[PDB]
């Protein structure tokens, strides 16, 4: 099975500069041309280069749209293909993938990591501020939780410990424009539930070390 | 404004078919999609513009289609399998906003569709 | 660069139906050199055809792709519940290997009009300086809706953020949310707090509103 | 650039 774990991401300032590596396995990896492709936010895709393989001289090829901040290079004694970034911009921001550029004369990308997330950006890494969001339908109630001005992602939202899950919807985060992130998680219930059930949600924000338990009344 | 005429109406047995007309006036519909509603206010279907496609109530759905005569600024409801239950006055409304978020400001009057045996 | 331009930007169809996929390219590609991509929310994407034609391995026979010069199509014959996705093509003939803006193939169903429910800010909130106001539109389709804030009957156009869900794998709907967000010194300048509703299944719009302090 | 990565252009 081929894998391609990409790592090295995660929050960086503009400016600086950050080193993702894609360690493989699965393959012989020597024998293949390797490309790194990045998705921004809710965008497309973008092709941010490849390098060949040593048999085929071991350059690199990289798109001008980048400005030459990039360097690819790879480790074929440990099966490593590296993105070497530099001088990143808020532009920057993206999930980054590792891919193996397939044999032959028509080398398309023929398998992709996961990716890794890269967060360009100056804001405080903190934990979000919960509050509630009280019910008041025929029938169906709902109610939820805010979960404002955390920074960066993710956040992870659960039910009473995770005994609740039927009707939930947790909203993918927003940037605000302060630069921190914001969303609701939502669940809805019977209207008859109300006055007698009890509806807590839980809140982990790994990067700030942060746990928070609310309970949502009426 | 926006005038609509719904018309092809009429009294059939259960299991027949009939087919809705909505001709509209004072403005060019080939931009808008185009909706049927039912009072048995039921949503029955929608046609949006050419290409974007047609959507249904599940309590229509495989039974009724909506089409376009942007030609003739006409849409047509198709109506088969019918049920004494789709005994309602069917109403057409245009969506005045060309994305699609249900801004229906002009409506037709209304025509009579009865199912009995 | 050789710009590559899909459409349509999204297609919606039933399983069963046949998807016909485009891509266009601002100057002439050797098929040999264009791909198609499979993209669905939170996954990498996955090789489909390669060389215009070709699929990749356990790649179903109901995926084909054709095309030549600056004009190559992506045919889904008989849509399957898990074909359901964005799909990209690519070149790679030229330098730069370049991607088009990708078309949605989404799943068709029936019409569902938006649940709608309102959320007075919390006293904990309130005791920060702030009032955030949160309007819920659940379980709907198709995707495209209005949310309008209203304030003591009066229209407000700013100061809100939007957020939708993907559509649900299980019953394919939508669910979105409109958020309101000012300071406790504008929030306490008026009664009445609304959100009004619009949605194609929706024959007029829906309202839930709720009165500062009560 | 040279868009071929299976093969040398050097």
């Amino acid at each position: 099975e081929v894998q391609l774990v990409e790592s090295g991401g995660g929050l960086v300032q503009p400016g600086r500069s950050l080193r993702l590596s894609c360690t493989a396995s699965g393959f012989t990896f020597g024998d293949y041309a390797m490309s790194w492709v990045r998705q921004a936010p809710g965008k497309g895709l973008e092709w941010v280069g490849f390098i060949r393989s040593k048999a085929n001289g071991g350059r690199t090829e990289n798109p001008a749209s980048v400005k030459g901040r990039f360097t690819i290079s790879r480790d074929d004694s440990k099966s490593i293909a590296y993105l070497q970034m530099n001088s990143l911009k808020t532009e920057d921001t993206a999930v980054y993938y590792c891919t193996r550029v397939e044999l032959g004369s028509s080398w398309s990308l023929g398998y992709w990591g996961q990716g890794t997330l890269v967060t360009v950006s100056s804001a405080s890494t903190k934990g979000p501020s919960v509050f509630p969001l009280a019910p008041s339908s025929g029938g169906t109630a709902a109610l939820g939780c805010l979960v404002k001005d955390y920074f960066p992602e993710p956040v992870t939202v659960s039910w009473n410990s995770g005994a609740l899950t039927s009707g939930v919807h947790t909203f993918p985060a927003v940037l605000q424009s302060s630069g921190l992130y914001s969303l609701s998680s939502v669940v809805t219930v019977p209207s008859s539930s109300l006055g007698t059930q009890t509806y807590i949600c839980n809140v982990n924000h790994k990067p700030s070390n942060t746990k928070v338990d609310k309970k949502v009344e009426p | 404004x926006v005038q609509l005429x719904x018309s092809g109406g009429g009294x059939v047995q259960x299991g027949x078919s009939l087919x809705l007309s909505c001709x509209a006036x004072x403005x060019x519909x080939x931009x808008x999609x185009x909706x049927w509603x039912r009072q048995x206010r039921e949503x029955v279907x929608x046609x949006x513009x050419x290409x974007x496609x047609x959507x249904x109530x599940d309590s229509x759905x495989g039974r009724f289609t909506x089409s376009x005569d942007x030609x003739x600024x006409x849409x047509x409801l198709q109506x088969x399998x019918l049920x004494x239950x789709d005994x309602a006055x069917y109403y057409c409304x245009x969506x005045x906003x060309x994305x699609x978020x249900x801004x229906x400001x002009x409506w037709g009057x209304g025509t009579x569709v009865t199912v009995s045996s | 660069e050789i710009v590559l331009t899909q459409s349509p930007g999204t297609l919606s169809l039933s399983p069963g139906e046949r998807a016909t996929l485009s891509c266009r390219a601002s100057q002439s590609v050797s098929s040999t050199y264009l791909a198609w991509y499979q993209q669905k929310p939170g996954q990498a994407p996955r090789l489909l055809i390669y060389g215009a034609s070709s699929r990749a391995t356990g790649i179903p026979d109901r995926f084909s792709g054709s095309g030549s010069g600056t004009d190559f199509t992506l045919t889904i014959s008989r849509l399957e519940p898990e074909d359901f996705a964005v799909y990209y093509c690519q070149q790679y003939g030229s330098s730069p290997w370049t991607f088009g803006q990708g078309t949605k193939v989404e799943i068709k169903r029936t019409v569902a009009a938006p649940s709608v429910f309102i959320f007075p800010p919390s006293d904990e909130q309130l005791k920060s300086g702030t009032a955030s106001v949160v309007c819920l539109l659940n379980n709907f389709y198709p995707r495209e809706a209005k949310v309008q804030w209203k304030v003591d009957n009066a229209l407000q156009s700013g100061n809100s953020q939007e957020s939708v869900t993907e559509q649900d794998s299980k019953d394919s709907t939508y669910s979105l949310s409109s958020t309101l967000t000012l300071s406790k010194a504008d929030y306490e300048k008026h009664k009445v707090y609304a959100c009004e509703v619009t949605h194609q299944g929706l024959s007029s719009p829906v309202t839930k509103s709720f009165n500062r302090g009560e | 650039g040279n868009p071929d990565p299976n093969a040398n252009p050097n």
